[PDB]
């Protein structure tokens, strides 16, 4: 809407729209296959909507969504609900996958595909990037100059490529901004598309459960920041998890807020 | 940017200057000459090469690209084995050999939009990728007695520096594209079975090819050239060739 | 200079530096012997030179320096450039060393010589360190009391003294400020300093490839900062890494500033 | 106490000469020597640095403010001079096969050079104005230069083949060269053994006084072969022995110190 | 006027007329072919 709005600072602070955004929304979680391996139990699912109950949450709203791991999540990750939490276990050996993952779904992405044969692409502004998802992504980048040609590499022999990835299913790719690269993909396994990089998705929301803040969803290093949606926690089991996600549910979707661009299923806007 | 563009940066009212900027799948192929002398057969006179024209049809995206190209040697070192002054003896009185001394030129050229008109060239440079020449198997057929084979021989050519040329046929006249090649001798040895010589390296003049149709290489290539402004005009390139009539 | 400024507020807002401080001055990047392996290119250099320059630095402007070990870096690092970055890896056996080369190459040091066997040194305020620097340094100290004797130490018995380096490269050692000590040194490999940290270090950029913020600039234990020109990249590849900093290097120039003191080469002033 | 700003000092001429900071800029200033091994050799003796301090001791510099810095010769010196002090001297020894040595050396110390790196395989550089030059140092430095055209071609000499390049150095410890400003010249260096760096010259270095202890004046500091000058701390001396050297420069350390100014930067 | 120069006679937006005058040593050789 380009029109304004206008408001006043006398006005009254309704009435909590918690307690009925509970009741006409759903909820989402997304644990590990570790979650369920060790606990062992056939019925934790129905005990935490049982749970959820009693914080308003009515029987029919709560939905669990098992992922065997970050990386088999990451391979087109589909968050269909109103109010997703990603519970995320970290592991130094898949730090930036973690990151990339974050900086998949906390943001909203604006995808085109793209057709390495036929074309030769570039990044225009610091918000285009090249997402790549798959079982198996090797990309490797070859840059070029005025006419055409290779810059420290050749334009056809694949090994003088420069290589970004090897065999990683998500991949968030950004190289120098005003130079033409010609790319080598694993094309029969992997997908790459170019995205822009639209304002943020306050549906979901990631919690850290082990080590320090370290994902660093702004891809250029100044910045490096922690929104509100990205929570940390320490932890020694599963159920003392799920039992602190129940009883600070409440401020997790009060640090969320629903979504205002459109009614998608996908990690990304899909504009051809 | 297309891998197949084709880019104006300059135009007056006849002429104009396009850039191309386009991929190449360069398929060559050598061609030895053998010439055997008289008396029984145990002397041979010559075993150079002779530059190979090869004409061939690839696909391009979505477009079929028909070529012409031409493989010619330049820098060979002559060798020679002379095993006896009787005619009974197996002798070479000359053959080829190629090394780091030596040079693989290959003339090329397409039916693209490229090479219809090209008589002017600047901004020449290509991104080639380097290949692996093995030689063949040859078999000495000699009268009576023993079948000598030269077998083996391997050497990697490396991409170098590029120019024009023109490639003349008794068909077809190209004002073409010429790559350069230089050579790295590699493991595989070229060695005469049932004699005296082995453990040389270089590849032999007798089968380059190795029983093969050609030799595949892929490029890129990226010039700029005079072409008039209407896109309907058209440089001579069939001939009728009545050269050497005193040969 | 003594004397003091006067300004406005009316006045215009000049334009942009950038595209002429990229002209007239000097960038040079600090990578790891790791960086060169991975890539396993000759070219690169040159690669990332004619990259820059679509950014706007000149060809002759960019240098890069390699560095085998962060500890070979800390033997006496010279900076001789008008803006230095630098790619440090993250190693929790390393923590430390790659702390006090933050806290060394950021802040600007001016240093007076150490004459241990001949006289006996304090500090004096919580700026003046002792840095040690060379191959292998294994300090040891005595406190003294007031009347020149030892406490949990003898002036003699140099096994009886406090060991506070074991063959580290690097040193930087803050003691009780009021108090005499009595040193032991290496010196035949290493030589030792008393050191007053000035204002910071503005040329100078530390980018952590790796893990989580580590680096306490400051030793007291009760700032932790971070900084501006203190970066932190998550990564699984070098080249993704050199991109980044390219495409950002505008960031990082615009979060570090020309220096005001004087011209060096070596990350410490002498002052005999 | 702003740092980086150049203001306007004013003044007056009805002030008064203030007092002497002479014998108290000797407390808390250091001085600094560097002899050669020569002069150690002729005197044969272990306490004359406690000598001289003694000595120093009249003229007011205290015990632990005189240093003194040993070199072997005027090129092993050369090669990345550190004088790091409040007050420096250098006393020269002058020979006819190191003029060349001896002033490039004195180009080096007595003026202060900004210095930024260089890098040979990738780039090729040009002097902008009359104060840029390369200094080389090392053990031994082997430089050659090309200058190139319009078309990045060669003047001379084959960007490919070293041998046609024109030899500016050979084996020299330190170099200062000065080419033709407008022109990219590609060099070829003996980058193993040697580093060399583009530096601008700056104003001069005040803290620093050569002394040459034997023939007339010969250092031709200015690159520009118009200028020849003889600046206040560039001195001269007669000698047929080393005590006599030290002596007079302990006698007259007060005309040096005058001579020599505290750096700016 | 040099021995070999190189002149402009005119010059458009891409070609130009020049004009060279210069001087040459034809070495020039004959070769035979015998046939017996
Ligand atoms: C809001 O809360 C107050 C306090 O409980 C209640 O009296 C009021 O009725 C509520 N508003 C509405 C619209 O019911
Ligand atoms: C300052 O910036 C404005 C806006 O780009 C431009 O029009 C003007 O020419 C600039 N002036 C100077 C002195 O750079
Ligand atoms: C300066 O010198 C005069 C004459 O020697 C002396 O009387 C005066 O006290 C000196 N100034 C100071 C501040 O001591
Ligand atoms: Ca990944
Ligand atoms: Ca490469
Ligand atoms: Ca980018
Ligand atoms: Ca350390
Ligand atoms: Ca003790
Ligand atoms: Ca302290
Ligand atoms: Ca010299
Ligand atoms: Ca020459
Ligand atoms: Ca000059």
């Amino acid at each position: 809407i380009n029109l304004p709005i206008t408001g006043s600072m006398d006005t009254a602070y309704a009435n909590s729209t918690q307690e009925e955004t509970f009741l006409t929304s759903t909820l989402c979680l997304y644990y590990p296959t570790e979650a369920a391996t060790e606990i062992n139990d056939n019925s934790w699912k129905d005990t935490l909507s049982q749970l959820f109950l009693t914080k308003g949450w009515p029987t029919g709203s709560v939905y669990f969504k098992e992922y065997t791991d970050i990386a088999s999540f990451s391979v087109d990750p589909q968050l269909y609900c109103d109010y997703n939490v990603v519970l995320m276990k970290y592991d130094a050996t898949l730090q930036l996958d973690m990151s990339e993952l974050a900086d998949l779904i906390l943001n909203e992405w604006l995808c085109n595909p793209m057709d390495i044969t036929l074309y030769y692409y570039q990044q225009t502004d610091e918000a285009n990037k090249w997402i790549s998802m798959g079982s198996s992504c090797t990309i490797k980048v070859c840059p070029l100059n005025t006419q055409t040609l290779g810059i420290g590499c050749l334009t056809t022999d694949t090994a003088t490529f420069e290589e970004v990835a090897t065999a990683e299913k998500l991949v968030i790719t950004d190289v120098v901004d005003g130079v033409n690269h010609k790319l080598d993909v694993t094309t029969a396994t992997c997908t790459i598309r170019n995205c822009k990089k639209l304002g943020p998705r306050e549906n979901v929301a990631v919690i850290q459960v082990g080590g320090s803040d370290v994902l660093d969803i702004t891809a250029d290093p100044t910045t490096a920041p922690q929104t509100e949606r990205m929570m940390r926690i320490n932890w020694k089991k599963w159920w003392q998890v799920f039992y602190t996600v129940v009883d600070y549910v409440n401020q997790i979707i009060q640090a969320m807020s629903k979504r205002s661009r459109s009614l998608n299923s996908a990690a990304f806007y899909y504009r051809i | 940017a297309q891998a197949n563009e084709d880019i104006v940066v300059s135009k007056t009212s006849l002429w104009k200057e396009m850039q191309y900027n386009r991929d190449i799948t360069i398929r060559f192929k050598f061609a030895s000459s053998i010439v055997k002398s008289g008396g029984l057969g145990y002397k041979w006179s010559e075993i150079s090469f002779k530059p190979a024209n090869y004409q061939y049809t690839y696909t391009r995206d979505g477009e079929e690209v028909t070529a012409h190209t031409t493989c010619s040697v330049n820098g060979m070192n002559d060798f020679n084995f002379n095993g006896g002054s009787l005619p009974t003896d197996f002798v070479i009185s000359r053959y080829e050999v190629i090394k780091e001394n030596s040079y693989v030129y290959v003339d090329y050229w397409d039916d693209s939009q490229a090479f219809r008109n090209m008589v002017y060239v600047r901004s020449l440079a290509a991104n080639l990728n380097s290949v692996i020449c093995t030689g063949g198997d040859y078999s000495f057929a000699l009268p009576v007695g023993q079948w000598p084979v030269m077998t083996g021989g391997a050497v990697s050519l490396h991409s170098a520096g590029v120019t024009l040329s023109t490639q003349f046929t008794d068909f077809v006249s190209l004002n073409s594209l010429r790559f350069r090649f230089r050579l790295t001798v590699e493991e595989p040895s070229f060695s005469i079975t049932r004699t005296r010589v082995s453990r040389l390296y270089g590849l032999p003049a007798a089968n380059p090819n190795n029983g093969k149709e050609y030799y595949e290489v892929a490029g890129r290539f990226s010039l700029i050239s005079l072409v008039p402004s209407n896109d309907d005009y058209q440089t001579p390139i069939t001939n009728s060739v009545t050269v050497r009539q005193d040969l």
